[PDB]
DNA sequence: GTGCATACCGCCAAGAGAAAAGAAAACCCA
RNA sequence: GAAAAG
DNA sequence: TGGGTTTTCTTTTCTCTTGGCGGTATGCAC
């Protein structure tokens, strides 16, 4: 949660946020627009922009001056990380639901496999890229919160630490983990911008970075369903629980099937480590188990 | 302290003593001769252990070799070395001149001949042998004669332990031979170490699949039995090889029990492992504890202690048996000690690392030894062998958790072949005989199994050593009260059992307390599946505990049984059998009744009637005459609820405690239909409870006239409640908040009652956070059906406020005593100490709350589990826990002392007394007498300056610092700053009708 | 006297298992 | 994750 | 002074910390 006052190369990021010049139905769900300088930079594009400010001190001015915009802003008081209630009684101004936000916008996307419905721009706080990064993946496989209706783009600022760890492969083996596997197959994440973190003011450090969180049609499969995902995750965390072991040892810890048979189904042969796994390799390890329909006992989740 | 490997070797030599494996101990002592790195680890205790071992065999050559080993490293021989030498010389029938030379050398070095017979902890066989060895040289030497046992002479315990008094101690309803037979039955149960009970679930009809799965499981279990045996002998030979070269192998620990018993125990823990598997360290701790608890019973079996226990017990039963008379009446501990007391030295627990490696070795060898065919669909099909158990992990935030989960085919085999039986550990079952009297903090409760005097979560514990440092007569009242509580014969109300088994076996009735089976459980899509799994798992756990309790209740249906009682660290008394006891729910309390009955007399029936109203929850705010008039008004409803419980007007289901009200309805229905109601012998306990006994004790300490009016210490015609008044004030603020812009006022309506603010107003004199009040006033609101589920959080925070607003300017002296106790605990914990105090009955109480727990790691094969030392190894007291714990722990010490005084003075009057915490149960004939005794003991407890005695004891204990007193003068003045007592006079409590009601 | 095997301790990354819903304020490390 | 007793 | 952490106490049933690498010290064969 940082209020950014820098206008530095805001036009370039606004144009890469804009995409096609002919179409302004694509909407920008800007998160924490405190000073409103980034709001004016996004208004320079000309497309419709919606703010989801959560702080009560900066919200009364945000409804004001919208008449000069002639209807280019619909201010809604919420925050992007909570949305769907988990242990919740009633509706409070800090947190609302996905149905309420999407009915206020009026935007509903019945098919997931069609074109992208919407775009979200946002940030992660100083502490908590891991928690909300976990949260978005949890929302992304089982369709929950912002990903509940459609395949919404979550193009947003990340720390450089994650962009080393989340884009890690068996190359650079020291920093490599489960969010890496989930996100690198979940979204096609490329290069956008590389501004310094300490350059942006806050109302010696790792440099800020910007990523594209765009989900892929290859995600949900006849074997990897959106409802079986918690079976999938308990592979990945367990396989990286002790990472200096063959995949046969972890399968015998996690599966009653013959692990060497599963490895001769996928191709790797009996010496092969969990650290020397690409993100697609875990998905293939998950889905080679499934089609053996005769063996009903498949997992130990 | 010694090193870890030093503890391993010391436990090794002790276990070779107890397994009678002396060549192995001598060999490993020889191997650590010739090096300095590990002979430095060898201390005088290990040499004394081998010294005593070669002494008990009568070996002299190895004896002299161990002596040369002790003198070779410059170590000085100890008292045990000369005691062992005299033992070996007595056993060998040594020439009297050489024993004379031994005694001259022993007296020459500086030994105390008189202290060796007393200070050295050694068995009576060793004592007899060393006594014979001395008396062959000095025939005129003799031990001092036994003194008469001491008598406690504290002021509160002066009337008890006074021989110049007229006593009538009650006697059991069972004769001497019957109690001897029950003693033999419980002895056989504790030797067997397990109990098999029939499940009270309705039996499934025999089928082809059921018996086929039964035979498959039996064949698999025989294969596993042979596999566990083979693996155990292969490990045994590997560890014996690893003993012949010098290493700690755990070989004598595996030789502590027979192979069949270890394989049987491993098969038992395989059988009792759930579908969701238990934690790996839990299996390790369980296997280590079961091995230790079976080794204890095996050792008393071999050593001849069982026969001595029998010979003492058949003589001890003459005090309690109705037909047998002692010459002088005395307490059970006094008759245990006046009779020739059998020797019972404490057996020390194993070192905690070695406990962990034994548990891990048994767990690993169970994991590796058991193998099942993977494809159970076709028996003729060739299938590879898969492990029965698997090492899964479970991750909770940072935490990595190792779990041994069974094979799903094995689980499906377990529920498909439904097992008609259930197995309990013998200490988890009520005793069939009267328990051993608590004569020490080491002897009591069960016959052969060690039972702790103070309950504790941790294995290593500060409470027991503090119980041993005190004078011997200090704990006499607490021990006699625990013995009196354990000496209450219990039986099962079979009619209530019949009705609960009627509802359990069919579709359950969830409102009465009888759980419903998950066959009746309910069966966006993922939300429905998640809700189904959650509800099904909750119902399954609830029905599992109900099945355990009902199976134990069915087992003890025709038997008179005893519940031995134990303490917590603050002094409250809990019965040791966990499932079926009178501290449980409404169903469990309805099942239990007294086995010995008393005639009602001229005032019995009325009390029963009052008790029935006390179980309805109606007429709670009325005088006793109004309660009795109500009971006479609803007498037909009582008779119909007793005669037709489930087929009639069903009045008893509307009671606050329905099954207890049903049992009391049956008792009243039997009593009023008797020919002479005075001559009706009644076994139903009648309960007297204190209205806010915390506030009662607080107002008794502070002498607050307003508080002693508010909670019934001042005489009055009507009962007084704080909950009703505070709830009325909250309803005033709710009506004030009505017809304004606040939705919660109209949402609440009539849901503000005594129950929703009961816990908070009860708690608040023990310092409660405003955040915890939300959780404290939401479960009561969540269980309401008419309450909307949307505004649970809103109404929770609405009841957090307007209660503390109502409680300001209230309980001034109580809040002052609270503040002084809290600041005393804060300053005691802030100077790096734990808060410690002595009760007025002499019990020492200390608080085990330390942060920054010391942790160690085990290197192993399957995984590495982390074990925590808490036996004073942690050196940082936890200030927040001490602050939040002292103001309730002091009050719990006080009402435990009140209960113990009431018990001890009711015992002298021939009363059967038991107690749930602040709820005193006795026969309906004796209630007034109990009330009378209770009031005096309250007046006797609170005539003593408990605040002032606590202050001067705290000054003596915690203010004696040589240099720290300069910064501790502030806590010195806060301990000397008890607020002054008010103007309430205690003998009025003697005339208080509704003190306990 | 030197190199290798063994055992012990530190120490950060654990993927700070999603609750980043929440009215509430005091305590200990930085 | 739930239930019960004080 | 700014920021991470817990929320009155006890007891019982159901069933919630491990792993990997690297550096340092120590003991033993040639
Ligand atoms: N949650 C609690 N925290 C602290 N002490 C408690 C708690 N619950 C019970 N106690 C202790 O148990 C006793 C109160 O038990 P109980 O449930 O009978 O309440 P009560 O207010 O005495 O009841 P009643 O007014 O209905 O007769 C007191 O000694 C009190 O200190
Ligand atoms: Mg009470």
């Amino acid at each position: 949660k940082r209020y950014v006052t820098d206008r530095r190369l805001a036009e370039t990021l606004a144009q890469i946020y804009l995409g096609k010049p002919s179409r302004p139905p694509h909407l920008l769900l800007e998160c924490n627009p405190g000073p409103g300088i980034l709001t004016q930079a996004l208004l320079e594009a000309g497309a419709k922009v919606v703010a989801l400010e959560s702080d009560k001190t900066f919200i009364p001015h945000l409804e004001s001056l919208g008449k000069n915009l002639d209807g280019k802003l619909r201010v809604i008081h919420c925050d992007f990380f909570k949305l769907d209630p988990r242990s919740g009684g009633v509706i409070k101004p800090p947190a609302m639901s996905s149905r309420g936000l999407f009915k206020n916008l009026g935007i509903e996307a019945v098919p997931w496999t069609a074109d992208i419905p919407l775009k979200v721009v946002g940030m992660f706080p100083s502490r908590g890229e891991k928690r909300a990064l976990w949260k978005l993946a949890y929302d992304l496989y089982s369709c929950t919160s912002i990903y509940k209706f459609g395949r919404i783009e979550v193009n947003m600022f990340i720390g450089e630490k994650e962009f080393q760890k989340l884009m890690a492969d068996p190359g650079n083996p020291d920093l490599y983990h489960v969010l890496s596997v989930i996100w690198q197959l979940a979204c096609e994440i490329k290069v956008l911008h590389m501004e310094p973190w300490s350059s942006f003011d806050i109302y010696l450090q790792q440099k800020l970075y910007l990523i594209q969180m765009i989900p892929r049609q290859n995600l949900f499969t006849k074997n990897l369903t959106p409802m079986n995902y918690n079976i999938f995750f308990h592979l990945l965390k367990h396989c990286f629980g002790r990472r200096s072991a063959t995949v046969i040892d972890h399968l015998r810890s996690l599966t009653p099937l013959d692990a060497r048979d599963i490895l001769m189904q996928i191709g790797k042969q009996e010496d092969e480590k969990v650290v020397n796994m690409h993100p697609q390799d875990f998905k293939t390890l998950f889905e080679t188990i499934e089609r053996s329909k005769d063996c009903a006992y498949k997992w130990l989740y | 302290q010694l090193s870890g490997q030093q503890q391993r070797l010391l436990a090794f030599f002790k276990c070779c003593l107890l397994t009678d494996q002396l060549p192995l101990a001598h060999h490993l002592l020889v191997v650590h001769h010739g090096q300095r790195q590990k002979r430095k680890l060898l201390t005088l205790d290990m040499y004394n252990a081998v010294m005593l071992g070669w002494a008990r065999q009568g070996a002299f050559k190895e004896l002299v070799y161990v002596l040369f080993m002790v003198k070779d490293a410059g170590l000085t021989p100890d008292l045990l070395s000369y005691a062992a030498a005299l033992q070996c010389m007595g056993r060998q029938d040594q020439d009297a001149g050489t024993i004379e030379r031994c005694l001259e050398q022993m007296s020459q070095e500086g030994l105390k001949l008189q202290a060796l017979f007393t200070a050295v902890l050694l068995s009576e066989e060793d004592r007899a042998t060393v006594l014979k060895a001395v008396h062959k040289v000095k025939p005129t030497f003799s031990l001092p004669p036994q003194l008469p046992p001491p008598v406690n002479t504290s002021k509160l315990l002066r009337d008890v332990y006074a021989k110049d008094g007229r006593v009538s101690y009650p006697k059991l309803h069972l004769p001497l031979k019957t109690l001897q037979c029950l003693f033999e039955k419980q002895l056989h149960m504790e030797l067997a170490s397990r109990v098999c009970v029939v499940s009270v679930e309705k039996p499934t009809l025999p089928s082809k699949e059921v018996k086929h799965a039964r035979k498959t499981l039996k064949t698999l279990r025989d294969q596993w039995e042979k596999a566990l045996c083979r693996a155990l002998r292969e490990t045994k030979n590997r560890l014996e090889r690893e003993v012949y070269e010098g290493r700690f192998s755990l070989y004598p620990f595996l030789c502590l029990l027979d192979e069949r018993e270890v394989v049987r125990m491993l098969l038992q823990v395989l059988q009792a492992l759930p579908a969701q598997g238990e934690s790996f360290t839990t299996l390790a701790r369980e296997l280590s504890a079961r091995t230790f608890s079976r080794h204890v019973v095996q050792r008393q079996r071999v050593s001849g202690q069982v026969q001595a226990l029998q010979n003492h017990y058949r003589k001890y039963l003459c005090l309690l048996a109705s037909d047998a008379e002692v010459p002088e009446p005395c307490l059970p501990r006094q008759y245990w000690e006046e009779l020739g007391a059998p020797e019972a030295l404490r057996e020390q627990p194993w070192p905690l690392p070695v406990q962990m490696e034994l548990g891990k070795l048994l767990a690993e060898m169970l994991v590796q030894a058991t193998q099942m065919p993977c494809s159970l669909d076709k028996p003729h099909r060739s299938s590879r062998l898969v492990p029965v158990l698997y090492h899964v992990y479970s991750f909770r935030n940072v935490q990595q958790i190792g779990i041994l989960k069974p094979h799903p085919a094995y689980v499906q085999l377990l529920e498909k072949a439904a097992e008609p039986t259930l197995t309990f550990e013998a200490v988890d079952v009520p005793m069939l005989c009267p328990p051993l009297p608590w004569t020490s903090p080491h002897s009591g409760a069960f016959l052969l199994s060690p039972t702790k005097l103070m309950r504790t979560v941790e294995g290593a514990t500060q409470h027991q050593e503090l119980l041993e440092t005190c004078p011997p007569t200090a704990l006499h009242g607490a021990l006699d009260a625990l013995t009196q509580l354990g000496n209450c014969a219990w039986r099962v109300n079979g009619r209530v059992l019949d009705l609960v088994l009627q509802l359990f076996q069919a579709k359950g009735c969830p409102q009465l307390g009888v759980p419903a089976p998950p066959s009746e459980a309910p069966q966006e899509l993922r939300r429905e599946l998640a809700h189904c799994q959650k509800v099904a798992r909750e119902m399954h756990s609830l029905r599992a505990e109900a099945l355990y309790r009902l199976s134990l209740a069915q087992h003890l249906r025709d038997r008179v049984f005893w519940l031995p009682h134990n303490m917590d660290f603050r002094g409250r008394t809990y019965p040791c059998p966990p499932h079926f006891n009178h501290l449980g729910s409404d169903v469990a309390r309805a099942l239990l009744e007294f086995a010995q009955g008393r005639p009602l007399g001229p005032h019995g029936l009325d009390w029963l009637k009052i008790h029935l109203v006390n179980l309805t929850g109606l007429k709670k705010r009325e005088p006793l005459r109004k309660r009795l008039a109500f009971a006479e008004e609803v007498m037909d409803d009582i008779l119909d609820s007793a005669d037709q419980p489930l087929t009639g007007r069903k009045w008893w289901m509307g009671a606050e405690e329905p099954w207890q009200t049903l049992a009391c309805c049956m008792e009243v229905a039997n009593a009023v239909r008797a020919s002479d109601p005075a001559a009706y012998v009644s076994h139903l306990p009648v309960h007297q409870d204190g209205s806010c006994n915390g506030l009662q004790h607080y107002a008794a300490l502070g002498r607050d006239s307003v508080g002693a009016a508010s909670v019934n210490l001042e005489p009055s015609d009507v009962p007084q409640d704080v909950y009703s008044g505070v709830a009325a004030q909250v309803e005033v603020f709710r009506r004030q908040d009505a017809q304004r812009g606040m939705r919660v006022a109209q949402v609440l309506e009539g849901f503000i009652t005594r129950k929703v603010v009961k816990q908070t107003v009860m708690t608040v004199v023990y310092g409660v956070t405003r955040y915890g009040g939300r959780l404290q006033i939401e479960k009561r609101l969540r269980e309401l059906s008419d309450f909307p589920q949307e505004f649970v959080w809103e109404a929770s925070h609405y009841l957090v406020r307007q209660v503390f607003k109502s409680l300001q300017e209230m309980f001034s002296g109580t809040r002052a005593i609270q503040h002084w106790l809290t600041e005393s605990a804060r300053l005691i914990s802030h100077m790096g100490s734990v808060v410690e105090w002595v009760t007025p009955l002499g019990v020492p109480v200390i608080q085990p709350y330390r942060l920054d727990s010391k942790v160690k790691q085990i290197g192993g094969g399957i995984q590495s589990i982390t074990y925590t030392h808490n036996g004073d190894i942690s050196r940082k007291p936890n200030t927040r826990k001490q602050k939040n714990g002292f103001p309730p722990n002091f009050i719990h010490s006080l009402d435990s002392s009140h209960m113990m005084l009431t018990a001890l003075h009711c015992y002298r009057k021939g009363l059967t007394f038991v107690s749930v915490h602040d709820c005193y149960w006795t026969h309906a004939a004796d209630v007034s007498v109990m009330n009378q005794v209770c009031r005096e003991q309250f007046v006797r407890l609170h005539s003593e300056p408990i605040l002032q005695d606590l202050s001067r004891f705290l000054v003596k204990r915690f203010c004696s610092e040589p240099q720290k007193i300069l910064e501790a003068s502030q806590l010195k003045e806060t301990l000397q700053a008890v607020p002054k007592p008010g103007a309430f006079d205690l003998e009025q409590v003697k005339r208080s009708t509704y003190f306990f009601s």
